[PDB]
């Protein structure tokens, strides 16, 4: 059983800085927003064009990790 | 005991989502790539496809084996 | 003539080379596939009809056609349930001994160890235990035997293939024209007379002829072996006679119009046969030849090809009035030109139609032996009001489909959906202030007597003892009811149900059905329900009323019924769309149906249903609704926290996969929190940093990787969250009515 | 003349471009002095649906 | 007001202004070092922030950007 | 062509009333008169919800929202294919013109209008956010 | 003796659950008459436990307090005290599956790029070229060494990358 | 039958015939070789 949840406790930790770090990484710009940086640590979205660009920012990455971080601890 | 447990490793997951939130506005707001010429700081955004994929696969496994484990029994 | 057969021949090839060239319906995905919004797009677009075309007839046949599928699969389901009933049941055994048997029709394979799910079920029998109500529905047909449960398999399926050959054939060789569509007066002639009139008569002589005299001996403990087959009825007139004599005198009296002969078979008892629990059946073929006569006169209404009868369009065009304008004026226009109006309408009525279903075969349990099968009174009432839940859902989906789409200003001048639309302003308003009226005075009630309670002060609750909100109206309705045999229906013997009053009626030790006493705790639920559902309804209206334009975006209809946002402008227009507000009145209408069934849940193991172990009733909880249902920790503690000890605990059992689909959906409704909590652009991202390493190892997929779109993103959580959320509740249920019922 | 010819295969090294070191073949370059002349049609879209974009002199090599 | 923005990278479609819903954005000549036409926003008091201009540049990247700035009556998109 | 001075005395379509109309930000601070000639009556769609008749000529239209405006001219224009121009008024009785501010519509050139917020660079070429930080207010790059 | 673990030979938790489990069999077992079809299907499932039990107690698993099995996943522990058919062997029996299904589904991306809709191919399964490839995929493991060391399993800096690099 | 045949080969269709195929050669190895905790035979 130790084994078995200090698995899932692994789990949360990769997938909690996973999206962190992706959001610390893609937080400059990406292949969908380039010029991320120049709108922001925290901005909405870039609208619903290029697909659509729900939660793109740096900040919607940060507050997607804080859900798998409860979800951690 | 339990009480403070719970307490500190809450509190100690919303302080590491904080770190990576502000390595984040680091990298928009302050961080320059031109002073940062190739050194490690640059280094982790040339190859951070790498990092998120392989946190990608990691955060992958560990899911799908543990929850299929613990599923199977 | 003007109402006439009218088809194009052979219209389009029967031809397999539209099955090998994916997304040919539409001029978008012909293109082929380049990204993989294109796969989700060929589903999500298969059924559109009139996005594939714009002219009428082509949509109405494909809907023919596809009805006429839906109908082959609904028999391919029909015969396979009697097939099982056939072939994997316990039904002969059932019917021996009905009150002991648990009734099952799936066995399962022993392959995985899973061969425990084959339970002791009874009549040296393992398998599932159903909560279909099949076999009470098979013993009400005075079925008695897996011969005829087979047979029936084979005409349904005989029928699907009939119903695949018709789609196949009005699609493909014989087509009807848009003019045959728009028959409506003669199509509800025929539905009404036909379909409705003559089906009712057609059971009830089925009723008069097979089902009355097959229950009246297997009520009289007549071995089913023993019964006489229904065609040793149909044939001999003796023995109907020896039944009900009034057969004696054949179909005289009916011609003669002295009808009363008929008082053995057509009755108007009224109340519970005391033997099954169930509805007196020649109440209820006296019922359907009522309703066959009046939905034989009502299918002679409307005007077809000869002078007499109506048309709709003048009854429509003459009701106006001074506050309504013109009126319904060219509302015979909207419902003859556009399939989602009628969608709406029809699938608002079907919903709650099966709503009211789940209401009165509850109270009034019309199969034998159905009411003391608590699993399966329980699991219809949930299902059928799960179903009319959806389809009202679906109702405003569609009428927000037609106003966005279908909706021409030119036909609607100051008729009343235009006068709709411009007062939308105050209707919404209004719902907003009825709303969050109800939600406090309903939800806040609560609120108050769980603070009351944790506090110490149960004096200061709103609870049966300390500060009363009786139901008054709906306990007059009840002493109304109970009353009626005796003043305002004195032909009829009993009332109704014995939920408005009187005495038990109690099969095989346990409750068939009993008084339900309304009380504070039921003032508030049902508030609560009329809560939940004001503010499913004010989703949906504002959907439909704000579907074209609004004060935020005036030129809603062109961005379409379904599109993700108009952007992060104007502070932000997420979710302004109508599909949008079908998304979240799913929601609230899974937040209300969940009451819903949870209320009828706790008030029948409560207050109705348990065993009668001395002269007494030991009701299944205890009776711990009164006292309990006042506070949401009551719910909690003494519904879900208590209830639950049956499904969790069931591993290890025949009970053991409703623990498990517990978990699993469980399981899937946080799960349905990825997309719901989440936006298409932070997955795109990791979806691209995925792509890179697979482009690493040269297995970069052709069609490239994109994240789901946002209206997708939207319907997958809603759909894993009510599938989440309803088979948690589906689990919960069956593994708690089949252990204590 | 300017720019490859009107079907070589051509890698965009505009950094901003979703065809980023990708292989686009070109469809025609404007000989006018204009900014953006190549213009290259690839054969996945981006994410706007746009199979094809104007590139400078700059911003295209060979193959 | 919002910040719109208009680089270099224009075609001239015209397909920005088309789909403006506020008429915030115009085609001026000759302003690009381009062929005929370029893209201008001299109305940016006006734009509502709907994006919608840069859901209709073909331009990779877009040559028509929208920088979220301060909320107005205007860019909020209100009638009251 | 010269900035068209709004006549008042221009009839409205044919509307019975709705709850879409102006609100107190009319009163307040603005609202928006939309103008144009009609070759015959016809039913259209009112971006307040609804259906208005507009008159044979001339016919004047009030709104809260320029949106609302522009959405009835593009309404107009595709579906009707006439030339409509509307005002922003204010309480105080001043009429700006506003929507063909050149005469012409602005998917098409006028040359005359010059350009504004045209960055003479690519979208890629914008400084680092470290460059502009602590400009006064807070800013984008792109300026 | 690993880790405190008793073998299930010897553990009497192990033979307590088997006994339990049978228990509730033959419980079951009593409703029915001689040869029913349920007491078919439980005198099966009883001998499938028993059979269960016996194979797993030969297998030299080694058990809890519990008396169930628990699993080594230490290579040099399990192949040290003979348990490497618990994961170590399993690991790489999956292994070479697993790379088999990506080597298959490699090589049919790799050979459909070169039509002229690669993405028709997708959607619409080459299904001669597929099995070819299924059959010929086999020697996954060797084809995968020999493609990494001439350098043609990884592509270079032709993929790409956002502007940040 | 040139279409039918190439309607067989779809995604979807070629999915559920493989995944009916893996699914079925599993059953089967469960079936003959029932409760494989451990590898060894
Ligand atoms: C040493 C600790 C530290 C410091 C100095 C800062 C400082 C800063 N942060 Mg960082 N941050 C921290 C820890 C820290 N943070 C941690 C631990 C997290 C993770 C939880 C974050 C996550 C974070 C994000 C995601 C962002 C910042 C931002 C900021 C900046 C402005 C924040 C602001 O306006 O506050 C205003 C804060 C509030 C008004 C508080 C919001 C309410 C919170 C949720 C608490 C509510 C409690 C509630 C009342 C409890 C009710 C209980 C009751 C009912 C019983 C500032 C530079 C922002 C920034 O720089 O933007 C570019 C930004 O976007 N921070
Ligand atoms: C129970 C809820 C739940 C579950 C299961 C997941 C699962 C996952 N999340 Mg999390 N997430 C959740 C809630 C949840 N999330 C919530 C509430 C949020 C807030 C919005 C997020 C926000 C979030 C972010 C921001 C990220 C994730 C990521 C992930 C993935 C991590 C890798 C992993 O564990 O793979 C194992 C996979 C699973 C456990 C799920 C699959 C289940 C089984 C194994 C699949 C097969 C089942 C069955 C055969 C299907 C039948 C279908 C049909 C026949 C009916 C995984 C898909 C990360 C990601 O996707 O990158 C890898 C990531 O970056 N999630
Ligand atoms: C709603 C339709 C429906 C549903 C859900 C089921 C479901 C089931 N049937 Mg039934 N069945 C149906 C209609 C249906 N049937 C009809 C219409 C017929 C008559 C043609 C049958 C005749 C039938 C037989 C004869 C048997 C089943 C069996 C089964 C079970 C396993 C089937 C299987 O492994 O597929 C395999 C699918 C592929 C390999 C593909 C499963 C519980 C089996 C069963 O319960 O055994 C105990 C069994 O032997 N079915
Ligand atoms: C073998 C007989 C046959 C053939 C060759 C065709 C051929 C054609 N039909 Mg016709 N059709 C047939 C039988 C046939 N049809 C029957 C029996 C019906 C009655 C339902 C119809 C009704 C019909 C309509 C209404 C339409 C067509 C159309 C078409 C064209 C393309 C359809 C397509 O893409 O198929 C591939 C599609 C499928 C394979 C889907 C089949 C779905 C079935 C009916 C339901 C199965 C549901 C399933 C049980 C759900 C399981 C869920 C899962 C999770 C378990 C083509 C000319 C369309 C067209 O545009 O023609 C020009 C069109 O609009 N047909
Ligand atoms: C007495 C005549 C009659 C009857 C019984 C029906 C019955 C039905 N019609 Mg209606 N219909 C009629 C006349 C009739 N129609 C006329 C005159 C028109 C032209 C205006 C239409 C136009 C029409 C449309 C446009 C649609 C229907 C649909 C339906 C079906 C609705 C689903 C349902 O209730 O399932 C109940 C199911 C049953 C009772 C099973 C028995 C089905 C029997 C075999 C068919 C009924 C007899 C048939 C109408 C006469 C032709 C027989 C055939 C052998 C030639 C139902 C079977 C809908 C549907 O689902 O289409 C398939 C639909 O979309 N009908
Ligand atoms: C659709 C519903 C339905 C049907 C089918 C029946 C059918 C029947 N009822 Mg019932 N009945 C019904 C409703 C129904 N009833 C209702 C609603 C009531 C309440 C009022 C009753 C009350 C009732 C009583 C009280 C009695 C019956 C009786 C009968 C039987 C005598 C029929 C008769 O004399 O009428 C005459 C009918 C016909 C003349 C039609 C026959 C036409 C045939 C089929 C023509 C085919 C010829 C063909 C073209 C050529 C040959 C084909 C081939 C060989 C070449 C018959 C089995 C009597 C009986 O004996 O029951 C056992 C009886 O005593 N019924
Ligand atoms: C009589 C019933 C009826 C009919 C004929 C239609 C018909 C239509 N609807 Mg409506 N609808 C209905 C009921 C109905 N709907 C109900 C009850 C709801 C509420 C849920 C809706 C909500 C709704 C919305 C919100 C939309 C439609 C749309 C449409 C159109 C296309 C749908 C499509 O292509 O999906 C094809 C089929 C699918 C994509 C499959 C969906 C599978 C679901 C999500 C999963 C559930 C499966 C199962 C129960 C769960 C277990 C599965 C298991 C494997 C795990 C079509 C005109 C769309 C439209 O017109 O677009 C403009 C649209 O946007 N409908
Ligand atoms: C109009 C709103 C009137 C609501 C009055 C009400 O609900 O009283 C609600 C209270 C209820 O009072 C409670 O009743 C419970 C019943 O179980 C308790 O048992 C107790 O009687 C008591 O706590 O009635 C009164 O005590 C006051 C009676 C006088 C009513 C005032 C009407 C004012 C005039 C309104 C029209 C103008
Ligand atoms: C239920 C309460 C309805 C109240 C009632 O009696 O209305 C009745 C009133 C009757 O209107 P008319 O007689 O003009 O309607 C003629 C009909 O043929 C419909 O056109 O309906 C309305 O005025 C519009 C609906 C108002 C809805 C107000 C909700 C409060
Ligand atoms: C369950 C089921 C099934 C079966 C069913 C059945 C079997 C049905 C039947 C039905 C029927 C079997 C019907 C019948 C009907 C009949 C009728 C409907 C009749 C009528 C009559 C009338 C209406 C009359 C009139 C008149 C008179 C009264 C006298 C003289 C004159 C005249 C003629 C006018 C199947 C297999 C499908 C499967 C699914 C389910
Ligand atoms: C998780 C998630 C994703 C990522 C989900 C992905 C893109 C969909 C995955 C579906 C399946 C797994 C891919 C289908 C691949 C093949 C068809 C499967 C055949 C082979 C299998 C055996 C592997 C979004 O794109 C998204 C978008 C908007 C709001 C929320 C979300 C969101 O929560
Ligand atoms: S849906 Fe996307 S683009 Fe539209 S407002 Fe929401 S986040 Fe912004």
């Amino acid at each position: 059983g130790d084994f078995l949840v200090h698995h899932a406790i692994a789990l949360g930790l990769h997938t909690t800085t996973l999206i962190l770090v992706k959001g610390a990484l893609d937080a400059r710009g990406s292949k969908l927003m380039p010029d991320k940086k120049d709108f922001g640590y925290s901005f909405p979205c870039d609208g619903p064009g290029r697909g659509g660009t729900c939660d793109i920012s740096a900040y919607d990455a940060f507050y997607l990790a804080v859900f798998w971080m409860l979800n951690t601890i | 005991q339990a009480a403070l447990y719970t307490h500190h490793q809450y509190i100690a997951g919303f302080i590491m989502c904080g770190a990576f939130a502000h390595g984040a506005i680091f990298f928009i707001r302050d961080y320059d790539p031109e002073q940062n010429k190739g050194n490690v700081l640059a280094r982790m955004l040339d190859h951070k496809e790498a990092l998120i994929s392989h946190l990608s696969w990691v955060s992958l496994f560990l899911g799908f084996h543990t929850l299929g484990l613990y599923v199977h029994n | 003539k003007k109402v006439k057969i009218a088809v194009d021949r052979n219209p389009v090839e029967t031809s397999f080379e539209k099955w090998a060239k994916p997304g040919h319906f539409s001029r978008t995905l012909s293109k082929g596939p380049n990204t993989t919004t294109w796969i989700w797009n060929l589903h999500a677009d298969a059924h559109d009809f009139d996005s594939h075309t714009s002219d009428l007839e082509e949509i109405s046949r494909k809907v023919f056609s596809a009805h006429f599928g839906q109908l082959g699969i609904i028999f391919i389901w029909l015969s396979g349930m009697y097939f099982h009933g056939a072939r994997f049941s316990n039904y002969e055994a059932w019917l021996s001994d009905p009150t002991h048997i648990k009734p099952s029709a799936q066995v399962v394979w022993p392959i995985v160890g899973q061969e425990i799910l084959n339970g002791d079920v009874g009549g040296g029998f393992q398998g599932i235990q159903i909560t279909s109500g099949f076999f009470q529905l098979w013993r009400a047909s005075g079925i008695t035997s897996e011969l005829q449960l087979y047979t029936t398999a084979i005409g349904g399926l005989v029928m699907a293939a009939a119903m695949f050959f018709a789609g196949w054939f009005h699609y493909h060789k014989a087509a009807p024209k848009l003019e045959w569509f728009q028959n409506v007066e003669s199509m509800l002639n025929h539905h009404l007379g036909g379909l409705l009139g003559l089906g009712s008569l057609a059971w009830a002589g089925h009723q008069i002829h097979v089902s009355l005299p097959v229950n009246k001996l297997l009520d009289a403990g007549v071995d089913p072996k023993e019964i006489p087959l229904p065609h040793d009825l149909l044939l001999n007139r003796a023995i109907m006679a020896d039944l009900y004599p009034s057969f004696a005198k054949g179909i005289a009296p009916f011609f003669t119009l002295n009808w009363s002969e008929y008082s053995d078979f057509l009755t108007f008892k009224g109340g519970l046969n005391p033997v099954t629990g169930g509805l007196w059946l020649s109440d209820t073929a006296h019922h359907h030849v009522a309703i066959a006569v009046l939905f034989l006169v009502a299918g002679h209404m409307y005007r077809t090809n000869w002078g007499i009868g109506h048309s709709m369009k003048e009854i429509l065009e003459a009701h106006r009035g001074p506050f309504t304008g013109e009126g319904h004026v060219g509302l015979y226009e909207i419902l003859t030109t556009s399939w989602h109006a009628q969608l709406a309408i029809n699938l608002a009525l079907f919903g709650s139609l099966s709503i009211i279903v789940a209401h009165h075969m509850y109270a009034m349990p019309p199969y034998p032996y159905l009411a003391t099968d608590y699993g399966t009174q329980l699991s219809l009432f949930t299902h059928h009001t799960w179903i009319g839940g959806f389809c009202i859902v679906g109702a405003g989906a569609h009428a927000a489909i037609f106003m966005v789409r279908d909706y021409d200003p030119t036909n609607n001048y100051n008729n009343l959906l235009d006068r709709v639309i411009r007062h939308r302003d105050a209707i919404i308003s209004h719902l907003n202030w009825v709303c969050i009226f109800l939600g406090f005075h309903s939800f806040g009630l609560y609120i108050h007597n769980d603070t009351m309670s944790a506090l110490g002060r149960p004096q200061d609750m709103f609870s049966d003892t300390a500060i009363q909100l009786q139901p008054v109206f709906a306990q007059w309705i009840q002493n109304t009811h109970f009353l009626a045999p005796q003043l305002t229906a004195p032909n009829a013997l009993a009332a109704t149900s014995l939920t408005w009053g009187g005495d038990l009626v109690a099969v095989g030790g346990k409750v068939a059905m009993m008084p339900i006493s309304l009380g504070t705790s039921d003032f508030m639920v049902h508030h609560i329900h009329a809560f939940t559902i004001h503010v499913t309804v004010l989703i949906l209206l504002k959907g439909v009323l704000f579907a074209r334009s609004s004060r935020l975006i005036p030129d809603k209809a062109n961005l379409g019924f379904r599109f993700p946002c108009d952007g992060p402008g104007r502070g932000g227009t997420c979710q302004v769309s109508a599909w949008d507000h079908v998304f979240l009145g799913l929601f609230w209408m899974y937040n209300s149906l969940s009451i819903v069934i949870f209320h009828f849940s706790w008030k029948m193991q409560s207050d109705v249903w348990g065993t009668v172990t001395a002269s007494g009733v030991s009701h299944i909880t205890g009776g711990n609704f009164a006292q309990s249902a006042n506070t949401i920790n009551g719910w909690l503690r003494d519904f879900l926290w208590a209830q639950s000890s049956q499904v969790i605990q069931s591993y290890g059992s025949a009970l053991s996969a409703y623990g498990l689909i517990f978990l699993g959906a469980h399981f899937v409704w946080a799960f349905s929190l990825m997309f719901l909590f989440s936006g298409r652009g932070y997955w795109q991202e990791l979806i691209e940093s995925i792509v890179w390493a697979h482009n690493k190892l040269k297995v970069a997929p052709a069609i490239q990787p994109r994240a789901l779109s946002i209206t997708q993103g939207r319907a997958v959580g809603v759909a894993h969250y009510l599938l989440g959320g309803i088979a948690t509740t589906w689990s919960f249920f069956l593994a708690r009515i089949i252990s204590v019922g | 003349e300017v720019g490859p010819k009107r079907g070589s295969l051509v890698k965009i090294l505009r950094p901003e471009s979703y065809w980023f070191n990708q292989v686009g073949k070109v469809v025609s370059v404007d000989q006018s002095g204009v900014r953006y002349p190549v213009v290259v049609r690839f054969e996945n879209q981006n994410y706007a649906g746009v199979t094809t974009n104007n590139y400078a002199l700059d911003e295209v090599v060979a193959a | 007001a919002h910040i719109v923005k208009i680089y270099d990278t224009c075609i001239g479609c015209t397909q920005c202004v088309r789909a403006c819903p506020l008429d915030v954005l115009e085609m001026v000549p000759w302003d690009g070092c381009k062929a005929s036409q370029m893209a201008s926003a001299p109305r940016t008091e006006d734009c509502v922030g709907c994006k919608r201009c840069e859901t209709a540049c073909p331009t990779d990247f877009l040559s028509v950007r929208v920088y979220l700035g301060s909320e107005s009556t205007r860019s909020m998109g209100l009638s009251y | 062509w010269t900035v068209p001075t709004l006549n008042p005395d221009t009839p409205s379509p044919i509307f019975g009333g709705s709850t879409g109309g102006l609100l107190r930000k009319a009163q307040t601070e603005e609202f928006y008169v939309i103008t144009w000639e009609a070759k015959k009556e016809q039913i259209f769609e009112m971006p307040t919800g609804g259906a208005a008749i507009m008159r044979q000529g001339p016919n004047l239209l009030k709104f809260g929202k320029k949106e609302q405006c522009l959405a009835l001219t593009t309404q107009l224009r595709n579906k009707f294919k006439l030339t409509p121009c509307f005002y922003r008024v204010f309480p105080d009785g001043k009429v700006q013109y506003l929507h063909p501010a050149d005469g012409v519509y602005p998917e098409k050139v006028n040359a005359g209008r010059v350009g504004a917020n045209q960055n003479m660079r690519r979208i890629g070429q914008n400084v680092n956010p470290i460059k502009v930080k602590f400009s006064g207010r807070m800013m984008s790059p792109a300026e | 003796d690993i880790a405190g673990l008793t073998p299930c030979s010897e553990s009497k938790a192990y033979a307590k659950l088997e006994k339990k489990e049978l228990k509730t069999l033959e419980k079951r077992l009593k409703q029915y008459e001689a040869d029913s079809a349920p007491a078919v299907a439980l005198k099966a499932t009883m001998e499938r436990t028993k059979a269960r039990f016996a194979n797993y107690a030969k297998a030299g698993l080694l058990c809890g307090n519990d008396g169930l099995p628990h699993l080594i996943a230490d290579p040099g522990l399990a192949l040290k005290y003979g348990h490497a058919g618990e994961v170590f062997i399993p690991t790489f029996g999956f292994l070479y599956v697993a790379g088999y299904i990506g080597y298959v589904g490699r090589q049919y991306l790799i050979a459909v790029k070169g039509e002229a809709k690669p993405t028709d191919k997708e959607i619409i399964i080459d299904v001669p070229l597929a099995t070819k490839l299924a059959w010929q995929g086999a020697g996954w493991p060797l084809a995968a060494v020999q493609e990494l060391q001439r350098g043609t399993l990884l592509e270079k800096e032709e993929n790409i990358t956002v502007s940040p690099r | 039958m040139k279409d039918f045949t190439t309607y067989l080969s779809t995604a979807p269709v070629i999915a559920t015939i493989w995944f009916t195929f893996t699914a079925g050669l599993l059953i089967e190895i469960n079936r003959y070789f029932p409760d494989p905790l451990v590898f060894s035979f």
